[PDB]
């Protein structure tokens, strides 16, 4: 499974959320927050998974200290032995 | 077997045993069963069972945190296919709370 961020399109923490939802095909009532997100990448994704993340820098202005505690999650997922290949370019 | 995957039956039943009930594998144990995600094969690889005992990390910090608390969570009201999005969260000091809208809200139970 692949999915695509183009950072400098992100305008919100709830673009970022809605942007994985679709790329991710998480499930309708995926609860865009971390603890959906860490529970869609660990009971519900499909692996192997890429997360090519454009404009990194670009999106961690528009929503905060957000989109580093979404990466976070994905790190972490990664660390618990999810199959995910994240490309921060 | 006697599934219990209702909050209040699994809530009790963590109060009154301090533990989940024997319908409940943690995801590597799913894991290892042949169990994945992506294909809602749960209820194939493992008949009966549901989701649970993994840590919580509440990386959204809306349980109460404490030091030396941890907190695991569990699905509810799950019998097959994909899983949904109800879970019990407990932690060691035994609080109960729950979540039907994949951890955007939750209530105190116990």
């Amino acid at each position: 499974k692949k999915a695509v961020i183009n950072g400098e399109q992100i305008r919100s923490i709830s673009d970022l959320h809605q942007t994985l939802k679709k790329e991710l095909a998480l499930p309708e009532y995926y609860g865009e927050n971390l603890d959906a997100l860490w529970d869609a990448l660990t009971g519900w994704v499909e692996y192997p998974l890429v997360l090519e993340w454009r404009q990194f820098e670009q999106s961690k202005q528009l929503t905060e200290n957000g989109a580093e505690s979404v990466l976070q999650v994905f790190r972490a997922a990664k660390a618990e032995g999810a199959d995910i290949t994240i490309i921060l370019s | 077997a006697q599934v219990i995957n209702t909050f209040d039956g699994v809530a009790d039943y963590l109060q009154t045993y301090h533990k989940l009930p024997d319908n409940y594998i943690t995801k590597s144990e799913a894991q290892a069963l042949g169990w994945v995600a992506s294909k809602g094969n749960l209820a194939d690889v493992a008949p009966g069972k549901s989701i649970g005992g993994d840590i919580f990390s509440n990386r959204e910090g809306k349980l109460p945190g404490k030091s030396g608390r941890t907190w695991r969570e569990a699905d509810i009201n799950y019998t097959s296919g994909f899983r949904n999005s109800d879970r019990i969260l407990y932690s060691s000091d035994w609080l109960i709370y729950k979540t039907t809208d994949h951890y955007q809200t939750f209530t105190k139970i116990r």
